[PDB]
RNA sequence: UAAAUACCGGCACGAGACCGAUAGUCAACAAGUACCGUAAGGGAAAGUUGAAAAGAACUUUGAAGAGAGAGUUCAAGAGGGCGUGAAACCGUUAAGAGGUAAACGGGUGGGGUCCGCGCAGUCCGCCCGGAGGAUUCAACCCGGCGGCCGGUCCGGCCGUGCC
RNA sequence: CGGGCCCAUACCCGGCCGUCGCUGGCAGUCGGCAGAGCGAGAAAGAGAGUGGCGCGGACGCUACGCCGCGACGAGUAGGAGGGCCGCUGCGGUGAGCCUUGAAGCCUAGGGCGCGGGCCCGGGUGGAGCCGCCGCAGGUGCAGAUCUUGGUGGUAGUAGCAA
């Protein structure tokens, strides 16, 4: 083995927003939510925002 | 992904997928892009036609700044500017057209390759074509050169 | 978050040019799609009947 | 979590430190906690063990209730012998068996001007703190 | 009184020997976990007459007894009792299993639920 | 004892998108339901489209758009693409069009817009006319791809117009054996 | 041995080229000694313009 | 929308198992516990759930409302139900069928029912 | 003539989708050591009792190694190259067999060691009849919650809607 | 030259397995707000209008799913596809397993899969291990007069005789 194997790759600015874009969204559905299985079943609401 | 591969297909078959009457030596044509002449003649002249030879004249120090000269078309010449500018040119009575700057924009020389739409313009360029230029004049406008 | 990703009409203000991804298909309520007046008009009867 | 960028997370050289601590470490090392009583009129938690302080035995086969002396601090095996916790050897010797200070709580200190000295210093430290945080 | 399935065929397998590997018995080295031959003589591979046959597809079972028990139930390993629900409503088609892992405190708890919700277990009495 | 080959007994054809994409999963669905419940191959062409890989549907532009709809006859009609919808910059007059595609390009979008027309996604195309009645079904050049230059009789062949693989283009690359009269012979 | 229809190349590496790699693992490192190295001669040079003359 | 979400967790949720060629889900509100578009429990907008009393008694008869789609925890009306087997059988098939809530596994429930009444009452 | 630049030696450091004692440096251990060569030079093998030596007092046969008892330990089935302890190979016990070397595939038969904790044989719903016991059914009243609506109830919010 | 008879993996009938094709069928589970259908030689409506008591109805559809029709099945060199085949490490997940006993090892025990292999039972052992979704690789041995280590038959033999 050589220490000059590839080791980092590269993706493009727009598909690495894209992927943000796309975890935000899913991360606001009840059902995804606790598929990955979070334990939000007393929450109030499930995009939860709480004062400053 | 080397779990992909072809390599972990080939567990257990005797050649590695090389074939057993003609082994898998080492360079049995000779290293890199040799025998051209010939063993490889006939490849060389099937897919590589010019590839042996000199042609032309040697020039020692080269200048591509020197010989720099970008182009661009009618087709693309009204996209250097707002269509603000197009519209109020179209609009407009006085007569007025408005100016365009290939060289401010990036481009030395005006090739006329497709319609110009019928509206006056002044284009100020570096070189034009003389097809370029007639296809200027037929909308009615000017050329200018600049340095 | 909003004025960061930008909305559908109005891009992103903190990126230097930014829009959001657009769809592919609106109503991803299949059943309800499958299910309405329009397309059920025009379907042939189905055939259901082993043989 | 640990932020210092100068200490390190790894298990080896942490195996590797205390194994190879020299012996004013292996008294820092070999330190027990002080009983109920004694803590709550030194504002101290812990002291390094010495040689003839009365302790108890807090776990282990020995564990009770009974307040035994030290008799030596062996730093090299990290073990502490104590005066009547012993077991009996096939010919008929009494050898002792060794305890880890960890498992053992102090019950009256052996008290000099430097172990004085220790006791005020650490106290005045959680004074400080305790100031600071409230 | 055992459980019994909803249905019980009568379960056909076109082969209970299993397929050693070739020459299996004369080395210690060879397992008999198969391999297919590749020699270019190899007798085997060339189907000659009166050798160790091979795992042809023409051997799979029939697909309505597939993987079916002798007792007519199919397994399913379970670790602890809440996988024992997601049988609740198989109850007929298929048993439980219980892992070797699983200690005897809660393998108990196990027999005990199963025996609650009539599923079948097939080691009720492993380790007592 | 049968005498047959089965070389091409197997077909080679696409039954599904090679892609993962949940949406387009989800409007294969669909119009898989729509070709197998209808008598229309509209449908089944749309889907045949919808399976196929990117090189296979080329992007198609405003101007083969609009030359194709202002074709005499084909007025007010929706225009069907199963590829990209993309932004032509040498054109001037926008007229009003109906357009669905799987996806256009933000300036062609907004071109159709301001010009005034309306763009469509597949299931709304399904809602407004789940047989295909009255669209025009369209594909950009498939053969546009430069690989293509390159595919055909070999170059160093008599008239063979194949360009040639060369890492560069200049005087001194790959122009004197073959290609001159003067250096051996011409093809 | 060229095969069919290819682009025939002529790679550099001839040479011991191996014992010649230039790595860029440090360059992260490298960044940040450098942005640190700005910001104390910025604050060297206390009201004077941050890039020089 | 459902169908997205069911493509989104249809192979890789935390409710899945997948050993023994058998695959099951065993989210909270899905009868027969089988990875299903139909009977998943998650991605409806209104879904059915019968499980056992915590008392140890009865059955308890979850039903989805309409409103609260982003709100968790006040999404799930509960309705216990402690009577004979008949009459609770009853009292499901009426909840489900009058309302018309569903009804594409009213006959599930109903078994789901039969199988925790079965099994709260005592073993021989 | 400073800076930006290079660094498999050296003094300290920190980390790792790295190897885990035939691996990783030759070297995890008294390793450039033992040893070999006249010399230049060549160059290994080798980790693990237990938590704690509590490392087997004492009795007895023998010159003794070495045994039989006793004892420590949770465990000697951990007894100073002692964690776990596989294969090749060997001894013994039990069973079977034995003039075409042994061995092998297909089909049976015979005998074994084990399993079923088999040995009076399945049940699940509806109806008829016989004996029993209940807070006990329908309808009605009060209260709470929920689902679908008001052709076109009143009030809100939202638009990849417009004016 | 005549009747009869014997049998191959060939041919016929039947069952099962897989592949190929029909680029076949199924969103119609439209149920008291209801009215059960699309298989049958021969195109296209269970078309709309205008005048002459008792509260009931199995399974299904991981649509990457399920189901139905036919045909087909040799294979070295070589190509491709599928692995809920196997090994080591990483990111998530299993309110996972574990001193009431993990890994590993042995097993005339019970089974599953065509197979790669896997799961239980018994014993030993004494501290860690695994399932699913993805990621990565120093990832699978019967051979190389292969490397290292150990052990056999020869064999209680040749020999211990200037
Ligand atoms: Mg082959
Ligand atoms: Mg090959
Ligand atoms: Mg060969
Ligand atoms: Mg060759
Ligand atoms: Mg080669
Ligand atoms: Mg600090
Ligand atoms: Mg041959
Ligand atoms: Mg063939
Ligand atoms: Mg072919
Ligand atoms: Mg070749
Ligand atoms: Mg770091
Ligand atoms: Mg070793
Ligand atoms: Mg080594
Ligand atoms: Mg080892
Ligand atoms: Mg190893
Ligand atoms: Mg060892
Ligand atoms: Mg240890
Ligand atoms: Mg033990
Ligand atoms: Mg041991
Ligand atoms: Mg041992
Ligand atoms: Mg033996
Ligand atoms: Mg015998
Ligand atoms: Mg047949
Ligand atoms: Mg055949
Ligand atoms: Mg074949
Ligand atoms: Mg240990
Ligand atoms: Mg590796
Ligand atoms: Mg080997
Ligand atoms: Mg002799
Ligand atoms: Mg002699």
């Amino acid at each position: 083995t050589k220490t000059w194997r590839r080791w980092h790759r590269r993706v493009n600015t727009t598909q690495k927003r894209y992927a943000i874009c796309s975890a935000l969204a899913a991360s606001a559905l009840p059902a995804l939510v606790m598929s990955k299985g979070h334990r939000i079943e007393e929450v109030p609401e499930l995009p939860l925002v709480v004062e400053d | 992904p080397s779990r992909l591969r072809k390599t972990r297909k080939l567990r257990g078959h005797v050649s590695h997928g090389h074939g057993r009457i003609g082994k898998h030596r080492k360079h049995p044509g000779g290293r890199g892009n040799a025998g051209g002449m010939h063993h490889h003649r006939i490849n060389f002249d099937k897919y590589h036609p010019g590839y042996f030879g000199k042609v032309g004249m040697r020039h020692y120090h080269l200048k591509r700044n020197q010989s720099f000269c970008p182009t661009v078309n009618l087709d693309k010449l009204w996209t250097l500017v707002s269509e603000q500018t197009r519209v109020n040119a179209a609009k407009n009575k006085t007569g007025a057209a408005p100016i365009i700057d290939v060289v401010r924009s990036g481009y030395y020389k005006v090739l006329g390759k497709g319609k110009l739409p019928k509206q006056p313009v002044i284009v100020k360029a570096k070189f034009f074509s003389r097809r370029a230029e007639e296809k200027i004049k037929g909308v009615g406008g000017a050329c200018v050169l600049v340095a | 978050l909003d004025d960061l990703y930008g909305t559908w009409r109005k891009a992103a203000s903190l990126k230097s040019n930014y829009n959001l991804p657009m769809h592919k298909m609106l109503n991803t309520d299949l059943s309800r799609i499958l299910k309405s007046p329009e397309i059920q008009r025009a379907l042939r009867a189905p055939r259901k009947k082993i043989h | 979590m640990k932020f210092n960028p100068f200490v390190t997370s790894d298990r080896s050289k942490n195996r590797k430190r205390h194994f190879n601590a020299p012996s004013h470490i292996r008294r820092k090392i070999m330190s027990s906690p002080l009983s109920k009583e004694l803590r709550q009129k030194y504002n101290v938690r812990s002291m390094p063990i010495r040689k003839d302080d009365e302790v108890q035995v807090v776990r282990g086969h020995y564990k009770g209730q009974q307040i035994g002396k030290v008799v030596q601090v062996y730093r090299k095996k990290y073990v502490i012998y104590i005066e009547r916790v012993q077991r009996e050897k096939a010919n008929g010797t009494t050898v002792h068996v060794g305890i880890h200070p960890s498992k053992v709580v102090i019950t009256r200190l052996k008290l000099d001007k430097d172990r004085k000295k220790i006791l005020e210093r650490k106290a005045k430290s959680r004074q400080v703190g305790k100031e600071k945080g409230k | 009184a055992a459980l019994r399935p909803l249905v019980k065929p009568k379960i056909v397998k076109k082969r209970t020997k299993k397929f050693i590997r070739h020459q299996s018995d004369r080395y210690v080295k060879i397992k008999r976990n198969w391999r297919k031959p590749r020699g270019i003589d190899n007798r085997v591979r060339r189907r000659f007459k009166g050798q160790i046959l091979m795992p042809n597809i023409g051997y799979g079972s029939n697909k309505k007894t597939k993987h079916m028990l002798p007792s007519g139930f199919r397994k399913f390993l379970v670790h602890n009792v809440k996988e024992l629900e997601v049988l609740l409503m198989c109850n007929k088609s298929y048993c439980a299993e219980i892992a070797h892992n699983v200690s005897s405190k809660n393998r108990k708890a196990i027999v005990e639920r199963a025996a609650q919700l009539a599923i079948r277990v097939t080691n009720p009495n492993a380790r007592l | 004892g049968v005498d047959i080959r089965h070389n091409k007994d197997r077909k080679v054809r696409r039954k599904e998108p090679k892609s993962q994409d949940i949406y387009l999963r989800l409007l294969v669905k669909l119009y898989r339901f729509l070709a197998r419940r209808t008598n229309s191959t509209f449908n089944q062409v749309v889907l045949k489209r919808l399976f196929m890989s990117r090189t296979n549907r080329p992007p198609l532009s405003l101007s083969r758009m609009i030359r194709k709809m202002k074709l005499p006859g084909r007025e007010n009609k929706t225009a069907v693409v199963v590829g990209t919808v993309t932004d032509d910059v040498r054109v001037q007059e926008v007229p009003k069009l109906k357009v669905c595609a799987l996806r256009v390009t933000s300036r062609a979008r907004s071109r159709i817009l301001k010009a005034g027309g309306k763009i469509l996604t597949f299931d709304q195309l399904a809602l407004d006319s789940p047989k295909g009645r009255g669209t025009v079904l369209l594909s950009g050049p498939r053969k546009g791809r430069e690989v293509y230059r390159h595919f055909g009789k070999a170059p160093g062949t008599p008239h063979s117009h194949t360009k040639p693989y060369v890492r560069s283009k200049g005087r001194k690359f790959e122009r004197a054996r073959g290609r001159r009269a003067s250096r051996g012979y011409k093809n | 041995a060229p095969s069919r229809n290819g682009m025939i190349l002529k790679p550099h590496f001839h040479k011991d080229w191996q014992r010649r790699v230039a790595t860029w693992f440090n360059q992260p490192a490298r960044k940040i000694r450098r942005r640190k190295a700005r910001q104390a001669r910025a604050r060297r040079i206390a009201p004077r313009p941050a890039a020089g003359p | 929308s459902a169908h997205l979400q069911w493509m989104v967790v249809r192979n890789c949720s935390s409710f899945l198992i997948k050993r023994n060629k058998q695959t099951y889900s065993t989210e909270p509100n899905n009868l027969k516990a089988r990875n299903s578009f139909r009977y998943n429990g998650l991605i409806h907008r209104k879904t059915v759930g019968v499980e056992p009393a915590a008392d140890g008694k009865g059955v308890v008869v979850v039903m989805k409302r309409r409103s609260g789609q982003r709100k968790p925890a006040t999404s799930y009306v509960r309705t216990t139900i402690n009577k004979n087997a008949r009459a609770t059988l009853s009292s499901i098939r009426h909840m489900i069928r009058k309302n018309k809530y569903h009804p594409d596994l009213r006959m599930a429930a109903i078994r789901r029912a039969s199988a925790i009444l079965r099994s709260q009452k005592p073993v021989m």
